[PDB]
C-alpha cells in the first residue's frame, strides 16, 4: 500500500510499479510550480 | 457504543412480508450475510433471561449486566433452585433473525415468536454519546423512530452489553 | 501447460493459475486479485462436474476486465460502484452487466459514468473492445 | 478577561457618533446641484440620517460588555508612583512595555511574511540532523504533556528509536514508533483493539483495526511525511499534536451528509470536513 499525498492506495503485483514514472512527472510539474514561486509567480493551473 | 433497539414502527402488511421488505431495502443499500442470531427471553417471578452476541447468556431482573459466563453457569443455578427461585411462568417470546453489514456497522431485525409478536430492529455503533450521527443512518432506513433513551449521563460508562436491559423494554411491548 | 500443473489465460496481453492436489481430488486454483470465498464455488463445481468451465470463464473475464479498469483508474480522484441504484427513466441507458465510475474533483455527483465492454466479441474469447458511453443525469 | 479590547472598537464607534452628525450637516451645506434623474437626493439626506441609528447601536454594544471586574485595582501599574521623589527623575519602562509588545507584534507580521521563503538551496553550505542526546525525546514528551486534557505516555522498549502512545477522550489511542527526532510510521486503533499496554506480552504492533481508523492512520502518515520541516523538530511534533487534537469531537459533517461513508476526516487545512472529497 502507498500514499503520496491524498491516501491514494492501490494494489499491484510483483513487478508492476510504473506509477513511479507518473509520480516523477507530477514532481517535475510541482518543481516548476515551486521555482515559479521562487522567481512573478503564475497561478496554480497546473 | 451499544445503541438500543427500536420497535417495528413499519406496520402496513404481513409481519413476515414487512421484515422481507426491510431486508430488501437493506440489500438495496448494499450489504453481506454476516450470519443469523437470536434473542432469548425467560421470565421468573422478575429475572428476564437473554442471549446475544455470542458465547455468553444473560439474565437480570434489574442489574447493570451481571452476566459474564455461559448459559451453563446460569442454567445450573436455575436447575439447582428448582423450588427456591424457579418461577418459570409461560415462556416469554424470543426473537431471531439474520444480520447484515452495510459498511463498518451491523444491522439486525427481529421476528415474532408466537405470531402476534413484534419484528423490531436493532443497531449498534463503534465509538465510545454521539447519538446524533447514528440517527442519520436510520433516517436512510425508515422514517421517524428510534427514541433511544440510553443510560445517559453515565460516562458505569459506555453501556457495555447493558443494551440488553434496553432489550427488556422491547419485551415490555406486549 | 507446465511441469507442476496446467496454465490457462483469461485475456490477450499473469493471472488465473490452477494446480492439482497431489494427495486428493478437488484440484485447487487461485487467481491473484480479489473476490474470496467465491472462487470456492467454482472449485466445487469443477470438482463435481468438471464439464461446466466456460460460464466461470466468462465470469472471470468480466471480473478481471472490471478489475483492470478500476486498478488503472484508481490513480485519479474517483470512486467505483456496481449500479446506478436509480432506474428513474429506463429509456436512456441500455445493455448488460456493466460497471460505473464517478468523481469528486469536478463536483459531488453532477454526472456519473457508466461503462461496459462489448461482451461476446465475434470469434474472440478476449478483446471485448471496451465500449464507452457517457450520461448526463443528476 | 480580554473583553477590554472590545472597548477599543467602541472608541471608533463614538468617533462615528461625531462624524455622522457632521456628515449630516455637510449634506445640508448645499442643495440639489443637478438631480435630473430623481429626487432620491433628499432621501440621500435621510440616508445619512439612517447612519445616526448606529449611535443607538453603540448603547446596545454595552449589553455584551461588562463581563466582570478583576481584583487588585490599578493592576500593580502605579505602584512605582508610590515611591518617593527619588524614583521620579521611570515611565521609560512602561514605554518599553509597549515597545516590546510592538516588537512581538512586528515579528507577528514579520515571521508571518517569513512564510514565503526564498532559500534557493539548503545544502552544500555546511549536520547531524538526528538528535544525539536521548534526553530531547523526554523534553518533547514533556512539552506535549504540557497540553491539557491530552495525556501522553512512552516506554520505548525497542531500543534507541522513540516509541510512544497517546490517548484522547475516546478510546482511539494512537501508537507512534518513530526515529530519534521526527515522527514517522505511526498507527491508530480504537476500543482496546490495540491494547498496547501489555498486548500479549508488551506494547505490540498488530497492524490492524476493524476497517474504520485505517483511513485516519493513512492520513496521519501522510501528514507526518508532509510536515517534515528541514529544521525545528519540536515545531514538527507540536504541529503533529495540534493536528491530532482536531479529532477530539468527530461530530460535525459539512459539505455533505453524515452518510457518505463509515466516517469523515481529512483536516490538513486546520478544519475537518467530509472525507473522500479532497
Amino acid at each position: 500500500r502507498v500514499v503520496h499525498r491524498d491516501g491514494r492506495v492501490i494494489m499491484l503485483s510483483h513487478q508492476e510499479q510504473e506509477l513511479q514514472d507518473f509520480l516523477l512527472s507530477q514532481m517535475s510539474q510541482h518543481q516548476v510550480h515551486a521555482v515559479q514561486q521562487l522567481a512573478w509567480q503564475v497561478l496554480s493551473f497546473s | 457504543v451499544t445503541c438500543v433497539s427500536q420497535m417495528p414502527v413499519a406496520e402496513g402488511k404481513s409481519l413476515q412480508q414487512t421484515v422481507e421488505l426491510l431486508t430488501k431495502k437493506l440489500e438495496m443499500l448494499g450489504a453481506e450475510k454476516q450470519g443469523t442470531f437470536c434473542v432469548d427471553c425467560e421470565t421468573y417471578h422478575g429475572k428476564l433471561m437473554y442471549v446475544m452476541h455470542y458465547p455468553l447468556s444473560c439474565f437480570a431482573l434489574f442489574e447493570n449486566g451481571p452476566c459474564l459466563i455461559a448459559d451453563t453457569n446460569f442454567d445450573v443455578l436455575m436447575v439447582k433452585l428448582k423450588g427456591f427461585f424457579q418461577s418459570a411462568k409461560a415462556s416469554k417470546i424470543e426473537t431471531r433473525g439474520t444480520r447484515y453489514q452495510y459498511c463498518d456497522f451491523l444491522v439486525k431485525v427481529g421476528t415474532v415468536t408466537m405470531g402476534p409478536s413484534a419484528r423490531g430492529i436493532s443497531v449498534e455503533v463503534e465509538y465510545g454519546d454521539c447519538w446524533s450521527l447514528l440517527l442519520e443512518f436510520l433516517q436512510s432506513f425508515l422514517g421517524s423512530h428510534a427514541p433511544g433513551a440510553p443510560t445517559v449521563f453515565g460516562n458505569a460508562v459506555y453501556g457495555p452489553a447493558d443494551t440488553m436491559i434496553q432489550y427488556m423494554e422491547l419485551f415490555n411491548k406486549i | 501447460t507446465a511441469l507442476p500443473a496446467l496454465i490457462v489465460p483469461i485475456l490477450e496481453p499473469e493471472c488465473l493459475h490452477i494446480f492439482v492436489d497431489l494427495h486428493s481430488g478437488m484440484f485447487q486454483l487461485m487467481l491473484y486479485g480479489l473476490d474470496p470465498a467465491t472462487l470456492e464455488d467454482m472449485e466445487k463445481s469443477l470438482n463435481d462436474d468438471m464439464k461446466r468451465i466456460i460460464p466461470w470463464i466468462q465470469q472471470l473475464k468480466f471480473w478481471l476486465g472490471q478489475q483492470r479498469c478500476k486498478q488503472s483508474i484508481k490513480h485519479l480522484p474517483t470512486i467505483t460502484t456496481e449500479t446506478l441504484q436509480l432506474a428513474n427513466y429506463s429509456t436512456h441507458p441500455i445493455g448488460s452487466l456493466s460497471k460505473n465510475k464517478l468523481f469528486i474533483k469536478l463536483t459531488r455527483l453532477p454526472q456519473y459514468y457508466i461503462v461496459v465492454e462489448m461482451l461476446e466479441v465475434p470469434n474472440k474469447p478476449t478483446q471485448l473492445s471496451y465500449n464507452y458511453y457517457f450520461m448526463s443525469v443528476s | 478577561g480580554v473583553n477590554l479590547e472590545a472597548f477599543s472598537q467602541a472608541i471608533s464607534a463614538i468617533q462615528a457618533l461625531r462624524s455622522s452628525v457632521s456628515r449630516v450637516f455637510d449634506c445640508l451645506k448645499d442643495g440639489m446641484r443637478n438631480k435630473e434623474t430623481l429626487e432620491g437626493r433628499e432621501k440621500a439626506f435621510i440616508a445619512n440620517f439612517q447612519d445616526n441609528l448606529h449611535s443607538v447601536n453603540r448603547d446596545l454594544n454595552e449589553l455584551e460588555r461588562l463581563s466582570n471586574l478583576v481584583g487588585k485595582p490599578s493592576e500593580n501599574h502605579p505602584l512605582h508612583n508610590s515611591g518617593l521623589l527619588s524614583l521620579d527623575p521611570y515611565s521609560q519602562l512602561l514605554q518599553a512595555y509597549k515597545w516590546s509588545n510592538k516588537l512581538q507584534y512586528h515579528a507577528g507580521l514579520a515571521s508571518g511574511l517569513l512564510n514565503q521563503q526564498s532559500l534557493k538551496r539548503s545544502a552544500n553550505q555546511m549536520t547531524t540532523l538526528v538528535l544525539p542526546p536521548q534526553y530531547v525525546d523526554d523534553v518533547i514528551s514533556r512539552i506535549d504533556r504540557m497540553f491539557p486534557e491530552m495525556s501522553i505516555h512512552l516506554s520505548r522498549p525497542n531500543g534507541t528509536s522513540a516509541m510512544l502512545l497517546v490517548t484522547l477522550g475516546k478510546v482511539l489511542k494512537v501508537i507512534v514508533v518513530m526515529r530519534s527526532l521526527f515522527i514517522d510510521r505511526t498507527i491508530v486503533k480504537g476500543y482496546n483493539e490495540s491494547v498496547y499496554t501489555e498486548d500479549g506480552k508488551l506494547d505490540i504492533w498488530s497492524k490492524s483495526s476493524y476497517q474504520v481508523f485505517q483511513k485516519v492512520t493513512d492520513h496521519a502518515t501522510t501528514a507526518l511525511l508532509h510536515y517534515q520541516l528541514p529544521q525545528m523538530p519540536d515545531v514538527v511534533v507540536r504541529s503533529f499534536m495540534t493536528w491530532l487534537r482536531s479529532y477530539i469531537k468527530l461530530f460535525q459533517a459539512p459539505c455533505q451528509r453524515c452518510g457518505k461513508f463509515l466516517q469523515d476526516g481529512l483536516p490538513p487545512t486546520w478544519r475537518d470536513f467530509r472525507t473522500l472529497e479532497a
